[PDB]
């Protein structure tokens, strides 16, 4: 049967696996894909937004935590809104207390600690949002992904979301080129990688793509529907 | 069915089963007998020990809550100590507030109220021990029993523990209201003798007496004399 | 600085109060009413530190009214007094003591007319006649001299008018108009304001 | 399937089963009877306990004096009763401290009944399994008898019996009680007659019953538990009166 | 059934099965501990099994010192055992602070035991599965040996055992006490070693046994050095 | 059988299965080894590279719990990072109140007690991480301590945690570590890490090595890349 | 071949194999139990319309209040459990007022939706506060107002997600009404056309024949404040249909 | 399956425990309210005397305050708690705003209390539905009804309790502006309607009227007898 061992985060399975945490991890797959890549001078997040209906506007997939840090959500939007608020307050706190932009890595550690507590204690469900966090700090451009499981990873590039393996595949092959890339080239590489996730009939449009760029001189900026047009125009056609 | 597991659930038929199950624990407990004579109350219980290795002086089934009140228990042993300590404490609180030794009836009401509290919440388990409380207040002997349910009854004589039903019958046949304690202590040892299932010895039985002087535990030598009869 | 006077009688209790509410020196209102009707036959007259007076009176009035709705029988005058005293006493120890001096007047069918006096410290005393305020010092003696436990209602309003005219002749503060009301088995009955023009 | 656990789940058909189950418990308890008479109100109970080795140290096992002007008899889980009686005694004393007058009888009942309703509404606690009859004199409504249920629903009854064979008693009371004509003496007799029928024992032991009467004498209520000699006389008078009717038959 | 599975529920025959299950855990460890009380000395001996050569032998011990003059041997789950030792050490100090004299051994067992009843009566926690035997010298009553079991029972014994071979060990000890000859320090230690050895059939070497002694002449609990253990072991073989 | 659902429960035979189930979690994780030699303690973790995309020198399984002590973890990483935080807090407190660097044996005990608490209550699951702590202080010496999900803490001359624990122990056993010096051990740890790694099942591994000892002046530190590189070469050559 | 076991649906705080958090999904289904409400946002203003669903002639029509004013600038049409809506409309009313007090300005429609959404998200037991409903809220609100960016209509769902919608229908006939809305909506339509179009769609979806009593219609044109068409005004527009 | 907890939502989004509490109201005694132009009349059936039971204690119709009166159908005990809590609020509003509570404010307060109970598991919904009748400051008569769910609606006339469906049908047909024209006519309409569902006659109906400024008056049994007679004669 094995229906048992899956009811709560507090029950270890006979083989060492906490099933609810794994089930939570599945939530990220349900969400629309997002791709994050880094260059020696800039970090970029690109997202494929989805719309309930033609009349409805596309959802926000990229959110600004701070001038130096921004996140893209894949998964339940609610968990993301809650985590983002925690992150924003933690960043605001550092500026008031130490007058320094919070090191991006430190923030991810804090998101991990908050995220882990639901996993070990009966009660709150594990957060089911998967987050890609991008920021430029003194150490440099940084791209980190956070699983619904609290584990976090530092990545040269990553795509989280539905059909994200295809994007990871493109990113791995063209990865070396990214480090020395110019900003236009880096966003262009990313837009192509998310294109792979899209169904063959669908095409990247100004409406479904959101680009967020943070860099030594650029505060995190989410280029949106009409401002993605410069980055999108240079792109070619589906392979 | 479902009613049996919960303590806050009345069974169809309005019986709180976990309490009934709790009383069953007391029944399995070692026999204890209490007789209220005119001059005193004798509490006695079997202290049968698994091995000669156990040191008898270490733990006592019959304990003194206050100078004039003493109790004996049948049921789960760890639980008795919790109740005894709360009882010793509840009495000292009476002394501080009213500067008079607590009337026995009052302590039994207070200890019982504690027992009822444990019954109400789902998290806790009902106490599994029943206590026989004996005291001399206002020149009058008193004997009371508090069951895990939280209910106190006043018995001229009663037996709790294994073979309680047979014990009570023997006592009803052998009980005279005018009995003096020296005769009564003999009656009690006979009541325990009915269900001992072993040669009674001074160590095997523990006996306590309450009178004007106050609760005292007969020491092993004294009981040996009473057993000699 | 505010005057409350009450005269109990064989079948009635007559209560009067000055109608002046004032700030430092300007007598902002000439028609303040210091009588609050707790019930059909109970009146609480309250004088005291500003704010505390209205706040304590309203709390007591509403609580007494809740009893009426909840139980269907109005509280007895004596019971209400004990209730107000408990509340004021409890507060006296607290960091928010209401500095209020009160006179409670009521008619109970079983126990007849009653007038109760409570000081800020919360002492309650049933009294044949009583007054609160600096004015009381001047007028309590006039009542003492002319009061008979058998005084008639007409005689009582007259005694009260005599008490008030002394305040006009000797009290430093100007209390020009007074409000007078009688509680009887019938209930609180307003009587014409005794006004010394 | 099972909509009868937890006390907080309405069953399809809107019935709170745990309260109903609690009411069943009162049925197992010893019969307690209260009759209201113009002169006084009486509570008579059957002391179910009859074990030979039990002592009557207390004023009464099942009649408790809540306050100077009121008394109660309890039927149901004894432990639950002890808690409620302690609470009733505190609720009354609190009214006296606040209003310096005796608690009106209905109010004491209404307040306990409210504690009883709460136990039903909140999830953790079991509904209290006791039903109790309150007798008292209040200035507002004179002599009053009130019966309470585990539900927290209370009522004013001229006469009622709670406990085993309650139905038989109410039927007997319904024919026998004469409204506006009862006197304590007649009522004590009605009580013995109803108690005799309800109790299984052929002869009321006179040690198997406890009868307590509340009367106002000299402006102060007196709650007195009739002593055994007084009850023995009542039983004899009933035995003779019934025998005389049989002898006539 | 379902009568087991929660400590609070009582069996239809009033047996509180979960507490009984805990006593089984002490045996699962596979180690036995024997304590014997002499006229002037109290000794606790336990089997020390080191599973791996890599483990440091010094770290593995079941003998702990609750206070300078009280020593305990805890048999059962290792983790639970350490937890109880800390509570005992805290309780022992708290007595000195509040009452000004070293806790009597009986009172330490009583406090530790009473803590166990709370676990037995409250729903969330599990009875700790360990049994602690305390050895101490009380000036008024001479040497003392007390055992507290997961139930909350706290009896004091002339001699006792805990573990897999407890029943056999008790029988051996019972025969030796019945033929009472009183026990000198050497005999008390010798009786303990012979008992553990006979029940286990081990024929022990100094490394496999840890022996702790309290004596009236030197009241402080001392864990005997391997050489000291060897001396007693050699004597037993010689005679 | 409902015995295994919670840690509060005890099985009829006396076993608390949920704790045992938690111990199986560590076996899912990759092997990590710590060896204590006379000079100091060297820890090594085989960190599988799941994807080329992940940055090197990240996803670290070796954490510094205080200036003088280092922690190597195996098992669910999230719990481990959280346990590391508990350890760091405990170390800070010992310094703040007692005014000196925490003795490692005490640190292990305090963290173990925290880990054990989770074992008793039913609200919280046992932690799924097994970790090793090591420190070198001139007074204390070199100490390696390993804490299981149960909360059992013991001091190990050499220790291994993770999927290949049994295999690694056999290799560690033939080392005569007590005599060996810290620099030599780093090569040896690598040899064992390489031997245990299964190339077929696990595509690739990056060895992360850390050490504390007289050489590090009692500060746990990541082995300098020159030393690590030399060791990785020694290991491949030995693998032959 | 039917596998209908479920067993992860009951109890929020449980993620189904496939990570679906079904209790929240079921709450979204509840809004379908509610009366249909349709909102069209046009440059001229945003119009909101709802079907009253009056059970008995004796019930007073005014009391049913499916369109309410959060503040002069923003109004809300709610479909779903009426009771949980009352709490959400209240958080919104307090938050608009709190913004005036703290910043002396009028909250944008989006911020007000974010504010009510934040309350809705709390159902997950996100906070430790005792006074938070455990169940996800069962109401969907369409919030329409004239702000700095001009007429805007945002739709909020029991999940707590909010999005701007040019036209949306929430309720029993939302599927199908939405389809019709897609065909009729053109960005250029004036409010007068939208009111007529929305009422045409409602007439089709509603079981009863449209009458002034059965419908509630409101508009928030930029100059005017939230306006509810009175029976006389409603009669004129319905007559045009 | 989805009916054991108030918090759980059924596939199809129905909260079953709240609906079940509404079933409880149906088991309760009938109550009818008619909003006359100058009088609001609230009438409730009385189950039976029981002969030995004093009737003063059992009162379905109660006055929350001077201008607001409430009648309930459902678990009796719950009603006593809600009625008491409403009374505290009426007095508390008077303390806070110095003004008498409007009928709707009391209805909203009573409703919120009930919703609060439905919102969290660990509390059972109050199984009472109430008809609150009151006259507002303008003097317009107002009748509102509340349900265990917490929904409040204003009804020109309504019946809650057992047989409510039958009486409400009778009221729908019978109610007209003409019927409410005379204060006696209004009392007659409620009596006639209750008669439809009451097994007995006037002996089993308790009825009360609140006039524009007068306090609630429970009509004496004799006054009821007169009204039933006029209705029976006209029949």
């Amino acid at each position: 049967f094995r229906n048992q061992y899956d009811n709560d985060v507090t029950v270890w399975s006979p083989q060492g696996r906490i099933h609810q945490i794994e089930y939570a991890m599945e939530a990220v797959k349900q969400g629309s894909a997002t791709v994050g890549l880094k260059s020696k001078t800039h970090a970029v997040l690109v997202a494929l937004k989805r719309a309930q209906s033609e009349l409805a506007a596309h959802q926000k997939k990229i959110l600004h935590v701070d001038n130096h840090i921004g996140i893209s959500i894949a998964g339940l939007t609610a968990d993301a809104r809650l985590l983002c608020n925690f992150m924003r307050q933690e960043c605001l706190d550092s500026r008031f207390v130490f007058d320094r932009p919070l090191p991006v890595s430190r923030l991810v550690s804090l998101i991990g600690s908050k995220t882990q507590i639901p996993t070990q204690r009966y009660g709150r469900r594990p957060y089911g949002v998967g987050l890609l966090i991008a920021g430029y700090d003194d150490m440099g451009p940084h791209i980190f992904q956070t699983c619904p499981s609290a584990n976090y990873f530092d990545c040269r590039a990553m795509s989280i979301g539905a059909r994200s393996q295809s994007a990871r595949t493109y990113l791995e092959r063209h990865m070396s080129e990214f480090m020395e890339c110019n900003l236009n080239e880096l966003v262009k590489h990313g837009l192509r990688a998310l294109r792979e996730t899209l169904p063959a009939e669908q095409d990247l449009t100004t409406k479904n793509v959101s680009i967020g760029i943070v860099g030594k001189d650029l505060e995190f900026t989410i280029y949106d529907d009409d401002d993605v047009s410069p980055f999108l125009e240079g792109l070619e056609e589906r392979p | 069915r479902g009613y049996s597991f919960s303590l806050t659930t009345f069974s169809p038929s309005g019986k709180l089963v976990q309490i009934e199950y709790a009383l069953a624990a007391v029944a399995g407990g070692a026999p204890s007998v209490g007789i209220k004579a005119a001059n005193g109350v004798v509490l006695a219980t079997e202290k049968k020990q698994k091995s000669i290795l156990y040191d008898e002086r270490s733990v006592h089934k019959v304990e003194p809550i206050t100078k004039h009140i003493g109790l004996v228990y049948s049921g789960m042993g760890p639980d008795y100590r919790v109740l005894v300590h709360r009882a010793r404490k509840l009495a000292q609180q009476y002394y501080l507030v009213y500067q008079e030794p607590i009337p026995t009836a009052q302590l039994v009401q207070r200890v019982a109220s504690v027992m009822q509290e444990y019954t109400q919440s789902g998290g806790v388990r009902p106490f599994g021990v029943s206590l026989l409380i004996c005291g001399w207040n206002e020149g009058r002997p008193y004997l009371f029993q508090s069951d895990p349910s939280g209910a106190y009854f006043a018995w001229k004589a009663t037996a709790m523990g294994k073979n309680y039903v047979n014990g009570k019958t023997f006592l009803e046949k052998r009980y005279n209201e005018d009995l003096e304690l020296e005769d009564a202590i003999h009656t009690a040892i006979l009541t325990l003798k009915e269900s001992f299932e072993g040669q009674m010895t001074e160590d095997n039985i523990e006996v306590g007496i309450c009178n004007e002087a106050g609760f005292r535990r007969l020491t092993p030598t004294e009981v040996k004399d009473y057993l000699a009869a | 600085m505010e005057y409350l006077i009450g005269i109990q009688g064989p079948d009635y209790v007559l209560v009067a109060s000055d109608r002046v509410a004032a700030s430092n020196i300007v007598q902002m209102k000439d028609d303040h009413d210091k009588m609050f009707k707790m019930s059909e036959k109970i009146l609480l007259l309250c004088v005291g530190e500003a704010g505390d007076t209205v706040q304590f009176a309203e709390y007591i009035q509403k609580n007494v009214q809740l009893y009426k709705m909840r139980n269907g029988y109005e509280l007895s005058p004596t019971a209400a007094a004990n209730f107000t005293r408990r509340n004021l006493a409890d507060c006296l120890r607290s960091r928010t003591p209401y500095h209020v001096n009160l006179l409670l007047a009521g008619y109970d069918e079983h126990e007849g007319p009653a007038l109760y006096y409570m000081d800020y410290l919360a002492a309650l005393a049933k009294a044949p006649f009583a007054a609160h305020g600096y004015g009381a010092f001047l007028t309590l003696s006039i009542l003492d001299r002319y009061y008979t436990p058998t005084i008639s209602r007409e005689r009582a309003v007259e005694l009260l008018r005599k008490c008030l005219e002394e305040l006009q002749k000797r009290f430093i503060l100007n209390l020009p108009t007074f409000s007078v009301r009688i509680i009887d088995k019938n209930g609180i009955h307003d009587l014409d304001n005794i006004s010394f023009p | 399937r099972r909509y009868d656990s937890r006390t907080t789940i309405f069953s399809p058909e809107g019935r709170l089963y745990q309260v109903e189950y609690a009411m069943e418990a009162i049925g197992h308890a010893g019969t307690c009877l209260g009759i209201l008479a113009n002169d006084g109100v009486l509570l008579a109970a059957e002391r179910r306990n009859i074990h030979k080795l039990l002592d009557e140290v207390f004023f009464s096992e099942k009649i408790y004096k809540l306050n100077e002007d009121m008394a109660c008899s309890v039927a149901g889980i004894t432990s639950d009763a002890n808690v409620l009686t302690n609470e009733l005694r505190l609720i009354a004393q609190r009214y006296l401290l606040q209003y310096q007058e005796p608690i009106p009888c209905e109010q004491l009942v209404t307040a306990l009944c409210d504690i009883k309703q709460a136990y039903t509404q909140f999830g953790g606690k079991r509904p209290f399994g006791v039903s109790l009859l309150y007798i008292g004199w209040d200035k507002h409504y004179g002599f009053q008898l009130y019966q309470s249920d585990p539900s927290g629903n209370y009522g004013g009854w001229k006469a009622t019996c709670i406990g085993n064979n309650s139905a038989a008693a109410v039927s007997m009371l319904k024919q026998d009680y004469k409204e506006g004509e009862m006197t304590l003496k007649s009522a004590l007799a009605l009580a013995i007659k109803v108690l005799n029928k309800t109790m299984d024992v052929s002869k009321l032991s006179a040690e198997k019953v406890e009868i307590a009467t509340l009367t106002r004498e000299n402006g102060k209520t007196v709650i007195r538990v009739l002593k055994q000699k007084e009850v023995e006389q009542l039983i004899k008078k009933h035995e003779e009166e019934e025998a005389k009717a049989e002898r006539e038959k | 059934a379902g009568f087991d599975r929660h400590i609070t529920i009582f069996s239809p025959e009033g047996r509180l099965y979960q507490v009984e299950y805990a006593f089984k855990a002490i045996n699962q460890g596979g180690l036995t501990s024997v304590a014997v009380r002499g006229k002037d000395c109290a000794v606790i001996v336990t089997q020390k099994k080191v599973p791996d050569k890599l483990l440091d032998s010094s770290t593995v011990t079941h003998l702990f010192k609750i206070t300078e003059n009280i020593g305990c041997v805890m048999t059962g789950m290792t983790a639970d055992s350490r937890s109880q030792v800390q509570r005992a050490r805290y309780e022992a100090a708290n007595w000195k602070y509040k009452y000004g004299y070293e806790i009597p051994v009986d009172m330490l067992c009583k406090r530790i035991a009473d803590i166990s009843q709370v676990y037995t009566q409250n729903a969330e926690m599990r009875p700790l599965g360990c049994c602690m035997i305390l050895i101490g010298i009380d000036e008024e009553q001479g040497p003392q040996v007390y055992k507290c079991d997961p139930a909350g029972y706290y009896c004091g014994f002339k001699a006792t055992a805990a573990g897999v071979k407890q029943t056999e060990s008790t029988s051996f000890l019972e025969k030796k006490v019945k033929k009472k000859f009183d026990w000198t320090f050497e005999q008390t230690v010798e009786t303990a070693i012979t008992c553990l050895s006979t029940v286990l059939s081990i024929d022990f070497k100094p490394s496999e046994i840890e022996v702790g002694v309290v004596t009236v002449e030197n009241p402080k609990f001392r864990i005997l050095t391997e050489a000291e253990i060897d001396a007693h072991l050699v004597a037993l073989a010689e005679r | 059988t409902g015995y295994d659902l919670s840690a509060s429960t005890f099985s009829p035979d006396g076993r608390v299965f949920q704790v045992e189930y938690a111990m199986k979690a560590v076996e899912n994780s990759s092997t990590a080894i710590g060896i204590r030699c006379k000079d100091g303690v060297v820890f090594g973790v085989e960190k599988l590279v799941l994807s080329k995309l992940y940055e090197e020198g990240s996803n670290k399984r070796l954490f510094n719990v205080d200036r003088h002590v280092g922690m190597a973890v195996a098992g669910l990483l999230a719990d481990a990072r959280s346990l590391a935080d508990i350890a760091r807090e405990e170390a800070s407190n010992f310094r703040s109140n007692f005014g000196y660097n925490i003795p490692l044996k005490h640190l292990a005990d305090r963290v173990a007690m925290y880990v054990h608490a989770y074992t008793l209550y039913s609200a919280v699951r046992p932690f799924g991480c097994s970790f090793m702590l090591g420190s070198y202080s001139v007074n204390d010496g070199a100490q390696l301590y390993m804490i299981d999900p149960s909360g059992v803490s013991y001091g190990y001359w050499g220790c291994a945690i993770g999927k290949a624990r049994q295999a690694a122990k056999t290799e560690i056993e033939k080392l005569q570590m007590k005599e060996m010096t810290c620099r030599d051990i780093v090569k040896e740890v690598a040899k064992i890490i390489y031997i245990v790694h299964d190339e077929v099942k696990d595509k690739a591994f990056e060895l992360e090595l850390s050490w504390v000892g007289e050489l590090t002046n009692g500060r746990h530190e990541i082995v300098p890349k020159d030393i690590r590189e030399e060791a990785e070469k020694y290991a491949k050559e030995s693998l032959k | 071949m039917f596998l209908t076991r479920s067993e992860y649906d009951r109890g929020v705080n449980t993620f189904s194999p496939e990570g679906r958090l079904f209790q929240v999904e079921y709450a979204i289904e509840a809004i379908k139990l509610g009366s249909t409400a349709i909102g069209i946002q046009t440059s001229e203003g945003v119009c909101l319309a709802v079907e009253k669903r009056i059970t008995s002639p004796l019930m007073e029509p005014s009391s049913i209040e499916k369109i309410v004013e959060i503040d002069a600038h923003i109004g809300c049409a709610m479909s779903g459990l009426i009771a949980d809506a009352k709490t959400l409309i209240d958080k919104a009313r307090v938050e608009t007022q709190n913004h005036w007090f703290t910043y002396n300005e009028t909250m944008t429609v989006e911020s007000v939706t974010q504010a009510v959404s934040n309350l809705a998200l709390q159902f997950g037991e996100e906070d430790a506060d005792p006074g938070a409903m455990s169940r996800p809220f069962g109401v969907a609100l369409l919030f329409g107002g004239v702000d700095e960016k001009g007429p805007q209509l945002f739709h909020m769902d029991p999940s707590g997600t909010f999005v701007q919608c040019d036209a949306r229908a929430i309720g029993s006939a939302s599927e199908g009404a939405q389809s019709s809305l897609q065909e009729v909506y053109h960005k250029s339509m004036t409010l007068k056309e939208a009111i007529k179009s929305s009422l045409i769609i409602l007439k089709q979806v509603m079981e009863e024949k449209l009458n002034a009593t059965n419908i509630e219609l409101a508009t928030v044109q930029p100059g005017q404040n939230f306006h509810m068409f009175t029976k006389e005004e409603l009669e004129e527009v319905i007559k045009d249909i | 399956s989805y009916d054991r907890a108030i918090t759980v939502f059924s596939p199809d989004g129905h909260l079953f425990q709240v609906e079940y509490a509404q079933e409880a109201v149906k088991k309760g005694s009938t109550a009818v309210g008619v909003r006359g132009r100058d009088i609001v009349v609230l009438g409730v059936e009385k189950k039976s005397v029981a002969k030995l039971q004093d009737e003063r204690t059992v009162r379905k119709i109660c006055a929350l305050d001077d201008n607001v009166c409430m009648a309930f159908a459902g678990l009796t005990a719950d009603a006593r708690i809600v009625i008491n809590r409403a009374r505290v609020e009426c007095q508390s509003h008077r303390l806070t705003v110095e003004d008498p509570v409007t009928v709707e404010y009391i209805t909203r307060y009573i409703a919120s209390l009930k919703q609060r109970y439905t919102q969290s598991n660990g509390r059972r919904p109050f199984g009472i539905s109430a008809l609150i009748v009151g006259f507002d400051f303008d003097g317009t008569p107002r009748l509102y009804q509340t349900d265990p769910s917490g929904t409040y609606h204003a009804w020109k006339a309504n019946a809650i309790g057992r047989g409510a469906k039958s009486v409400r049908e009778f009221l729908e047909k019978n109610y007209t502006d003409e019927a409410i024209e005379t204060d006696d006519l209004t009392i007659k309409l409620v009596i006639k309607a209750l008669l439809e569902v009451v097994q007995s006659g006037g002996k089993n109906i308790e009825l009360a009227v609140m006039r524009r400024d007068q306090s609630l008056k429970i009509l004496n049994p004799e006054e009821i007898e007169k009204y039933v007679a006029e209705i029976e004669k006209e029949k």
